[PDB]
């Protein structure tokens, strides 16, 4: 198991399709909930709450993703390439759950910065094309 | 009337498509450019739409001939797909006007706006099929050298799309309860980010945001403006300059 | 305990709206004029 | 003069446990899927 | 002269399986209708709960006395003919159950008893009990219907699974068992849905006292329609299955492929000796007994738990327990079958898999108990009515004025967060009723109260039903019950797959009957007595003033009932775990002895 399991779930095309589907579903859902949080549609209120809680479930999927990352080289991954930036962004995206469970966010929440951080991480971990990659290499050099 | 009908249709289609289609589309273009023309329509408005219906009947005859023609390879042409789409909306709005009665709003409504823009790509397709001859080789080569680097510019516009969407999300998030009245929804948001991307009264944004209580949103807008400007404009300019530069290096 | 003989019929105001307390003078036969003065509002018991 | 105002607000039900039920349904289904994939890979690791 | 390809495809194994699914579905629908029909019959037709227990046990004892005899009969004769005979007896049973609800609908009506009750008197309509006459005939009809129902329904569940065992490979035996159990489960769901869509009163629920009489007519009319429909469907299924040939072509092809590469009392005794000598069968039998006991206890106890803890009205509580015990159960059965079918599970791996499933189910039950340890809103039992009267002040002048009967007392909720039994005793002599809600007017025996309330055309309105302010634990408990039902339904399929392995092909008929005898006699007979003993332990404060011999209680002690039922469930699950940990070692020893590598 462990590293073999991480390799198998990375090699399987069903897991990659599922995670990218969850990624773009979360990005599409994210802007919907901020549009209306009132009693304009009573029948659409519990399902909108369920959509926000589906986003919380995507955060739990990020938790099991970092569990799969713990299954990898563990302590060696603490200092690496942009994957460690992705790990830090996922930690910052898990943080709003803690700051609403114990922080009482009637203050400068700064949930929006972490939200846009996880949004940009999702928009960069979208299986970027080679035409994007070559122009990105040109831009970084 | 199978393959024999197909080859008869091919020969007579060449002949009648060279002869009949050119003159009737030229007349349709003449009446349409005399029609759009919002000074002579009051010197008209009665001899105009009858000719529209007549030439739309001619166009649906073109559609009927193309449907009875060879079929699949005709569909394989994207311009012919656009023609089929245009004829679909043409028969749709024609029968909508023909049935009358109905139960929705009328007398120059939004659907009528959709119809006259439908007649606008009808005029565009007439213009496109009138230029079968004398497209001029100089601008033909210019257009080919324009279209040579399609993947690079499509990648750059995808990048600029992702960057604008990210900037829209972060600015709408940071501007909550900070008088959203200019950009209260997603459309007006992305339009304000379009103005910020097109250098349009963002200095006015700075001066009327200093009147508000938030000041740190101005450096954020500042750095976002300057990085997206320099990166995108420089990338597109460089890409198209080099694309024409290999063409210059060749013959 | 709230009531009507000492407190009157209460308002049934919907979700948040705009209200101006505007008061007019009245005596004996009927009202005299609208009142332009300086007003103070206070709750019966006390809130913040 | 006296007057009493009763204005409706927007304090709804929290429904936090109502949606925590959905949370629990979801990660139980994910655990069941992981267990099914676990047993499948226990069947198919002996080939390698 | 029927040589049609339709026949040549209908004699295939899938053709048999389709009619078996249909028969199991209609049997489940009929059983689900019959159980609640008997319950409402006992509630409405003025009888005692001991008779409900008696005619519920009649079906179980009929199944017990028919199982062994029909296994012995089908072990020597054709299974198809006995299945057709059972379906014929089933179709007769449905009409025999329908007949009393149409012939004897004038036993206890609201006002139609014109011989001894008169319309202008209210007290004389509830006395002069002529309903007790012409009821013993209905009791005889129902006990005969239950007997013939068991005798006609059991062989099916015996011989259909026998057909699956003897003529389907083990790669699809699990699938067929899973879809048969799912057919029974969805039959239970569909039958309860059809029953409760008609027994419940129409949207004119809250009219004058002709409403109970018209409900009394309507429920028997609906049962009369549904039972005749079920009888016609069963007779059509029996006639279609009669045309099936004895020698199945696919079964004969399977037997020809597998050929290559007298049930005497002495043989019966030798078979019982082999069963008793092999301790795996005994372990699986006691495990199935405990699983069935836990499932039946949960099904009987969950609606009562909802009423006593979450304030869930009986029919709504039973509807919730039903409609949310199926989506977990059918998925668990399907997964349990499909895992074995796809992965070709072995016996030791099956035992380990069942042990793991039972361990996680025990953990989930512990989590359920931990959640139940939380507090909730309390209704009643407030240590006397605020000092005004004692426990027994319910028979006051307000109770006497409007002539309330203590057997149908509901819960009203005042505006001062105090809940009162007997809303008519609460002092409300006026009842003006809205289209979607029941309420009471001019309440005088109530406390001060009148905190906020709400009305447009009048005032002083006490709403009906039990008010709840903290009911968010119910979805959490329902999700935990989903998981528990999944892991309870998923354990049974590997047990039956184990049962298949240790029995040869020629004797596989009697194993199902041997297990089902212990299912219906050892488990199903003393379990209701134990449930009644636990219920009597919990319900100490019976209604001794009028109700008398423990027929209706009011104070259901939540902590004591939760603790006792959870102790019983934990003891049963630990018995299952201990049996599995014995059987793992036993099967390992047997495998080592038979391999001796």
């Amino acid at each position: 198991p462990l590293s073999l399991w991480a390799g198998w779930v990375l090699d399987s095309s069903v897991f990659s399709k599922f995670i990218i589907s969850l990624i773009f579903l979360n990005t599409f859902v994210l802007m919907v909930e901020i549009e209306l949080m009132e009693s304009t549609n009573t029948a659409l209120w519990p399902v909108k709450l369920a959509l926000e809680v589906a986003d919380w479930f995507i955060l739990l999927s990020f938790i099991v993703e970092i569990l799969l990352m713990w299954l990898a080289s563990f302590s060696l991954f603490w200092k690496d390439a942009w994957n460690v930036f992705d790990f830090f962004v996922t930690l910052l995206s898990l943080l709003p759950e803690l700051v609403v469970l114990l922080g009482v966010p009637a203050h400068s929440v700064w949930l929006q910065l972490l939200r846009v951080c996880r949004v940009l991480r999702s928009l960069k971990l979208f299986a970027r094309f080679r035409q994007i990659k070559v122009i990105l290499l040109a831009l970084v050099r | 009337l199978l393959g024999l009908q197909q080859m008869i249709l091919s020969l007579t289609q060449s002949l009648g498509f060279e002869t009949f289609i050119f003159i009737v589309v030229c007349l349709n273009t003449v009446i349409l450019v005399a029609q759009t023309f919002t000074e002579l329509e009051i010197r008209g408005e009665w001899y105009f739409m009858v000719l529209d219906s007549i030439f739309l009947s001619i166009y649906v005859l073109e559609a009927v001939l193309k449907l009875i023609a060879l079929g699949l390879e005709y569909f394989y042409d994207p311009w012919n797909n656009l023609d089929f789409f245009i004829m679909v909306m043409a028969v749709l709005d024609f029968v909508l006007l023909q049935i009358n009665s109905l139960s929705y709003s009328f007398y120059n409504h939004s659907l009528f706006r959709i119809l006259k823009v439908f007649k606008s790509m009808r005029a565009l397709r007439a213009i496109r099929v009138l230029r079968r001859l004398s497209i001029l080789t100089s601008l033909h080569e210019v257009a080919g050298t324009l279209s040579g680097s399609l993947p690079s510019i499509t990648a750059i516009l995808t990048l600029m799309f992702t960057c604008l969407f990210l900037f829209s999300v972060v600015l709408r998030a940071l501007f909550q309860d900070s008088d959203p009245k200019r950009f209260q929804n997603i459309f007006t948001t992305l339009f304000t980010l379009f103005t910020m991307l097109t250098l349009d009264d963002w200095s006015l944004i700075y001066i009327d945001n200093r009147a508000q209580g938030a000041w740190y949103i101005i450096p954020i807008l500042m750095i976002y403006i300057v990085i997206q400007y320099f990166i995108f404009l420089n990338l597109v300019i460089a890409v198209l300059v080099d694309n024409f530069q290999m063409a210059l290096l060749k013959g | 305990r709230y009531d009507v003989a000492k407190y009157g019929c209460p308002l049934t105001l919907e979700l948040g709206q705009m209200f101006q307390p505007i008061v007019e003078l009245y005596d004996e036969n009927g009202f005299i004029k609208i009142v332009d003065a300086n007003f103070i509002l206070w709750e019966i018991h006390g809130r913040n | 003069t006296i007057f009493a105002i009763e204005s409706l607000g927007m304090i709804p039900r929290s429904s936090v446990y109502l949606v925590a039920a959905l949370i629990f349904v979801l990660m139980l289904t994910f655990i069941s899927i992981l267990v099914l994939s676990y047993f499948w890979y226990l069947k198919i690791y002996r080939q390698f | 002269p029927i040589v049609l390809p339709f026949v040549q495809r209908f004699n295939n194994i899938d053709g048999f399986m389709t009619l078996y699914v249909a028969a199991v579905l209609i049997h489940g629908a009929l059983f689900a209708v019959v159980d609640m029909t008997l319950n409402i019959y006992q509630v409405q037709f003025s009888l005692t709960r001991t008779e409900w227990y008696l005619m519920d046990f009649s079906d179980y004892i009929a199944s017990f006395v028919v199982a062994i005899i029909i296994a012995h009969f089908g072990s020597k004769g054709n299974r198809t003919r006995w299945i057709a005979a059972s379906c014929i007896l089933m179709g007769l049973e449905s009409m025999l159950f329908a007949f009393p609800f149409f012939t004897y609908e004038i036993i206890i009506p609201g006002r139609q008893s014109i011989e001894l009750c008169m319309e202008e008197n209210e007290k004389r309509n509830i006395i002069c009990g002529n309903s007790v006459p012409n009821r013993s005939k209905c009791i005889y009809f129902h006990i005969g219907g239950q007997c013939i129902h068991g005798i006609a329904g059991m062989p099916i569940y015996i011989l259909g699974i026998t057909f699956i065992f003897d003529h389907i490979p083990t790669s699809s035996c699990g699938f067929y068992l899973a879809i048969g159990h799912s057919a029974y489960l969805i039959g239970y769901l569909l039958g309860m849905v059809g029953g409760l869509q008609n027994f419940q009163p129409p949207p004119k629920e809250k009219t004058v006292e002709i409403e109970p009489a018209k409900v009394y007519q309507l429920l028997q009319s609906g049962w009369w329609k549904t039972f005749l429909i079920i009888a016609a469907i069963s007779f059509c299924v029996s006639f279609m299955m009669v045309c099936f040939p004895t020698s199945l072509p696919g079964a004969h092809k399977l037997r020809l492929a597998k050929r290559k590469e007298q049930p005497h009392l002495k043989g019966f005794l030798h078979n019982i000796w082999h069963i008793l000598k092999n301790p795996l069968m005994l372990t699986q039998a006691i495990c199935k007994v405990s699983e069935y006991l836990t499932f039946n206890t949960s099904l009987y106890f969950l609606p009562h738990h909802l009423q006593t803890q979450f304030l869930i009205t009986p029919g709504i509580a039973s509807l919730l327990t039903g409609a949310f015990v199926l989506p977990g159960g059918i998925i668990g059965h399907f997964l349990g079958g499909l895992i074995v079918d796809r992965l070709e599970m072995t016996n030791k791996n099956k035992l380990k898999f069942t042990l793991v499933t039972t361990v996680v189910s025990v953990g989930l039950f512990l989590l359920i108990f931990f959640v139940e340890c939380q507090t909730t809103t309390f209704a009643g039992i407030n240590e006397d009515y605020d000092g005004y009267g004692q426990l027994g002040n319910l028979t006051a002048d307000c109770n006497e004025y409007c002539d309330c009967t203590t057997s149908l007392y509901t819960s009203i909720c005042g505006r001062d967060e105090k809940e009162y039994f007997s809303p008519c005793f609460a002092g409300c002599k006026a009842t003006k009723v809205s289209q979607t809600e029941k309420t009471y007017y001019n309440c005088s025996c109530i406390k001060e109260g009148l905190a906020a309330s709400d009305d447009e055309g009048q005032f002083i309105d006490a709403i009906a039903g039990t008010c709840d302010s903290d009911c968010l634990k119910l979805p959490l408990f329902f999700a935990f019950y989903f998981s528990a039902t999944v892991f309870s339904n998923m354990c049974s399929i590997p047990v039956i797959s184990i049962i298949l392995q240790s029995v040869p092909a020629n004797f596989t008929s009697l194993s199902l009957g041997v297990t089902y005898a212990i299912v219906k006699f050892v488990a199903s007979v003393p379990a209701p007595l134990l449930f009644r003993l636990s219920s009597a332990i919990a319900c100490i404060y019976w209604d001794n003033n009028r109700c008398g011999g423990k027929e209706r209680c009011w104070i259901y002690n939540k902590n004591i009932l939760v603790y006792e039922f959870m102790g019983i469930w934990m003891s049963s699950q630990l018995i299952i775990v201990l049996l599995n940990i014995y059987a793992i070692q036993i099967h390992d020893v047997v495998v080592h002895g038979e391999i001796t590598e």
